[PDB]
RNA sequence: CAGUCCGCGGAGAAGCCAUACCGGAAGGAGUGGUGGAGCCGACUGAAGUGCGGAUGCCGGCAUGAGUAACGAUAAAAGAAGUGAGAAUCUUCUUCGCCGUAAGGACAAGGGUUCCUGGGGAAGGGUCGUCCGCCCAGGGAAAGUCGGGACCUAAGGUGAGGCCGAACGGCGCAGCCGAUGGACAGCAGGUCAAGAUUCCUGCACCGAUCAUGUGGAGUGAUGGAGGGACGCAUUACGCUAUCCAAUGCCAAGCUAUGGCUAUGCUGGUUGGUACGCUCAAGGGCGAUCGGGUCAGAAAAUCUACCGGUCUGCCUCAGACGUAUCGGGAGCCGAAGUUGGAAACGCGACGGUGCCAAGAAAAGCUUCUAAACGUUGAAACAUGAUUGCCCGUACCGCAAACCGACACAG
RNA sequence: AGCUGGAGAUACGCUUUGACUCGGGGAUGUCCGAAUGGGGAAACCCACCUCGUAAGAGGUAUCCGCAAGGAUGGGAACUCAGGGAACUGAAACAUCUCAGUACCUGAAGGAGAAGAAAGAGAAUUCGAUUCCGUUAGUAGCGGCGAGCGAACCCGGAUCAGCCCAAACCGAAACGCUUGCGUUUCGGGGUUGUAGGACCAUCAAGCCGAAGUGGCUGGAAAGCUACACCUCAGAAGGUGAGAGUCCUGUAGGCGAACGAGCCCUGAGUAGGUCGUUGUUCGUGAAACGAUGACUGAAUCCGCGCGGACCACCGCGCAAGGCUAAAUACUCCCAGUGACCGAUAGCGCAUAGUACCGUGAGGGAAAGGUGAAAAGAACCCCGGGAGGGGAGUGAAAGAGAACCUGAAACC
């Protein structure tokens, strides 16, 4: 029983943010955020290759498979990119009404 | 009202079977008297009763996980109509 | 007027109740959605029986 | 453990493991092997700081040892089935053991142990395909049975009331409180698993109302009766219930040496309604009137007191008719005669005894007040109403009390 | 922008006309329980009265009072109060101590108590109460034994003193031989260097500066070459050790509703008898304190100054209220030369399992891995267990999942 956020329930990416990894054997690769667990401080992108294997279950099928799927990681990818990738975010440039608080690094949104 | 009196109609073969001869039972809330549930299935389907009776039911005591409890308490109720029957015709199709 | 839409509101709460009793329970959430509009609507009615008599 | 230095470490820390090296000892190094994330050395500071013992404590593992036993000396044997596997589970045919029990029904008390389908770890003193064990799902039905919506005993309460450093101790009425009083149905059928509950047949109870008879008096938290009670013996009738047979009915054989049925086996009535049918036994006297001083006053009801003339009521149970069941059996036969006989029924019987044997409501009878006396009390029929809790299963025991599938 | 409790599991779905989650109020809130319509073996039985269509709602205990409106019960420790031990020490043991300890019972609050001098005291000083230091083991008490043990001065924490009876006016109602006096209301009146009459910010939260390439490795946060930020190098997470990846931190903002500074007290003062508190055990025993019986004085008056007397000083009793400094810690935050699974609370959770008719007693605790990628598939076996294969850095991690010492086999 440890909850696993010592970073508040907080997440620096939405879901379907493009976002590339820090470190792991996939640092340096890329992929667009198909589910954000902000809790469990879990993030899913396309690419990071997991063999799971299973024909013994019975209720997919009498068989089933081995299949390629994907592997959640910690927010240990960065968050978000830009011409220049990987780095920080700077927030609260205004959108164009200014109700959304926005993104940037030396300079841009999203 | 009496809608949420009548907690589930009973299942399995031998409430089946009655419910081929005309009489149909239901669990009821434990707190429920007899004349209440006369009344609220004289409202909810419309048929009149003519025979009734009823019996509490101690769940049976089960246990997952070497973790001991006690299940809910039901209350059966199977009741008699007159000859205008069949209830809604929700019977085995 | 209230207590009419109440009452509809109980009896097929009370019909998914006897379905699910059965094998016949495609769409449970319609359950507990069908129970807050009971709630609301009692909530509702408390919400204007103090007004206007204060 | 702490402060400060020096540093080391996934090319791998502590910890664990060997080791012939080193200091005078407590000790400490070198190298190797696990290990996989923290840690050594120096100086100082503080301590829960050094274990062989305490019939020490928590823990694990030995010896006794494959030893004693496997929980009544009421024995078990063959076939056949299932199955991965069977001395043990299923079935069949013999065998043996209890039979005022080792059968059945209840109360407690336990709580799903009940039934069905499945399972095989552990529980079962061996096995296990099985179980009272594990899993899932069903089963539990009441106007009439027990309790409650009635009553009271002991006892416990207890406004008022009597006391007492406090908390509290008593305590009249009333109230609670069954082990007792009171009260309306029996016969049959059946889920795998419920039954005076459900179904079938036909009863009863109270309540409300209607139709009608009647067409007027009802008649209280108060009075009165009664309910209301001991023990031992014992007369008469009877039932339950069991015995006999050349009674009836049903079914078939038999053979071993015989019996050819007069042999063998089995059955041989339960409820209800109606009777100018038979019946022991049991109960009961009956009004008119007087007195106030009796029941608070009342009273047409009780008590006291005086006068007045076998009979009634009753059915225990039997017998007949009908009917509704059940009924051996291959849908449905017969239901006789004689006898025995309860602690049960008639009854609250007789007789004897002394130790002199609950209360209370229901209930019957009276008036008080009040309500009326041309929509009474009551009765008859129809209709309508019938609430709560309990009910499975074990229940002289493998399911309750004995730490156990316990010789209690 | 996710959510759909732990809970790890599927399906059904909710959400950018604002979900969830977080702070703040509202509204529902079955039955028991002070339980309170009545009963009762808690959580269940049985009623009555008004709404009256019915489903459904409200009332029906006792105590104080007209009437509002209070009260009953609960609360870890803390407070005050009514009762009040015994082991034990005394190397025995009665007085003594252990001790007004433990315990029971009552009242109450966030505190409580106490408190505004008929005082301490010996300078003709002090000027409420509480608490700390000290005076000081001084005085003193004690089978003068074991032992028990003050107070003033002085130094701090905190310091506020306020109100009524009573002489006197106005009655008003009632009490009597006639402009008067029992308890009620306003005025006025509160004392000792005598007074007074009547006549001269924190809450939910938002913003928040700064690093990249190569190397080892399974992995980068380590090493390394160059940098940058710092009112931020507290900390925790991330595949290993990250100021510059995240969350944060310093700083700054932050709300509709939200909590929080001639009189002056009599059945009494006093006394005798029984007793007791402070160091006070009858001692020369004052004083307070009350059970019993008694029973004064008024301002040229009363109590005390430790038997008692005179003098000399301190003070005005028999009516009340009064924050703060003080105690505790059920609960919250912070911190630690505190523990780290026999330690530490009994509990890494459980007052559970279990033991007891009961009051009551009362446990063991843990560890895959980075992430489940939690072992497809094949083999022997009903299994269980195991061998291959794969996943993974490691299967010398495989769910009887960190290490894996010793007994023992
Ligand atoms: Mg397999
Ligand atoms: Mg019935
Ligand atoms: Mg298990
Ligand atoms: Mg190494
Ligand atoms: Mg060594
Ligand atoms: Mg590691
Ligand atoms: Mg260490
Ligand atoms: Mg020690
Ligand atoms: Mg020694
Ligand atoms: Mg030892
Ligand atoms: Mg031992
Ligand atoms: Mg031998
Ligand atoms: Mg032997
Ligand atoms: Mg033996
Ligand atoms: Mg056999
Ligand atoms: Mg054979
Ligand atoms: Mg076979
Ligand atoms: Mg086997
Ligand atoms: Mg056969
Ligand atoms: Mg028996
Ligand atoms: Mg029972
Ligand atoms: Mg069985
Ligand atoms: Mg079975
Ligand atoms: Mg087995
Ligand atoms: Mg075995
Ligand atoms: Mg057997
Ligand atoms: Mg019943
Ligand atoms: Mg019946
Ligand atoms: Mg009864
Ligand atoms: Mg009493
Ligand atoms: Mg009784
Ligand atoms: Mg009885
Ligand atoms: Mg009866
Ligand atoms: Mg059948
Ligand atoms: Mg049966
Ligand atoms: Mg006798
Ligand atoms: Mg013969
Ligand atoms: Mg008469
Ligand atoms: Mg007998
Ligand atoms: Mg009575
Ligand atoms: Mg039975
Ligand atoms: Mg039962
Ligand atoms: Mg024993
Ligand atoms: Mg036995
Ligand atoms: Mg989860
Ligand atoms: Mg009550
Ligand atoms: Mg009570
Ligand atoms: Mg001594
Ligand atoms: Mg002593
Ligand atoms: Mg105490
Ligand atoms: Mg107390
Ligand atoms: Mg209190
Ligand atoms: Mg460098
Ligand atoms: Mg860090
Ligand atoms: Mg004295
Ligand atoms: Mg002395
Ligand atoms: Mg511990
Ligand atoms: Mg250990
Ligand atoms: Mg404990
Ligand atoms: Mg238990
Ligand atoms: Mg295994
Ligand atoms: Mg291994
Ligand atoms: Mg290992
Ligand atoms: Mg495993
Ligand atoms: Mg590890
Ligand atoms: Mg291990």
């Amino acid at each position: 029983p440890s909850a696993g956020s010592h970073h508040n329930d907080k997440l620096h990416f939405k879901k379907g943010d493009t976002v590339i990894v820090l470190s792991g054997k996939h640092k340096g690769q890329t992929g667009k955020v198909l589910l954000a667990l902000p809790r469990d401080q879990k993030v899913v992108v396309e690419g990071v290759n997991v063999i799971t294997k299973n024909v013994k279950p019975s209720m997919t099928n009498p068989q089933g498979g081995q299949e390629q799927r994907e592997l959640a990681l910690h927010a240990s990818k960065v968050a978000l990119v830009d011409p220049e990738t990987g780095k920080a975010t700077r927030v609260r440039k205004q959108i164009v009404d200014g109700k959304k608080v926005r993104v940037a690094v030396a300079s841009g949104k999203t | 009202s009496h809608y949420d009196i009548l907690q589930a109609p009973v299942i399995s073969e031998k409430a089946y079977s009655a419910m081929e001869r005309g009489v149909y039972s239901f669990w009821v809330s434990p707190k429920a008297t007899k004349t209440e549930i006369k009344d609220a299935i004289q409202q909810a389907f419309g048929v009149r009763v003519i025979g009734i009776s009823t019996m509490n039911v101690p769940g049976k005591r089960k246990r997952v996980g070497r973790f001991i409890g006690q299940r809910n308490d039901r209350k059966k109720a199977i009741v008699r109509l007159a000859e205008g029957q069949s209830i809604e015709a929700l019977a085995g199709q | 007027d209230f207590a009419k839409e109440i009452d509809a509101r109980k009896k097929e709460l009370m019909e998914l109740r006897f379905q699910a009793a059965a094998g016949q329970l495609a769409q449970p959430h319609r359950v507990r959605q069908l129970r807050r509009e009971v709630a609301q609507l009692n909530t509702v009615k408390a919400e204007l029986a103090r007004k206007g008599e204060q």
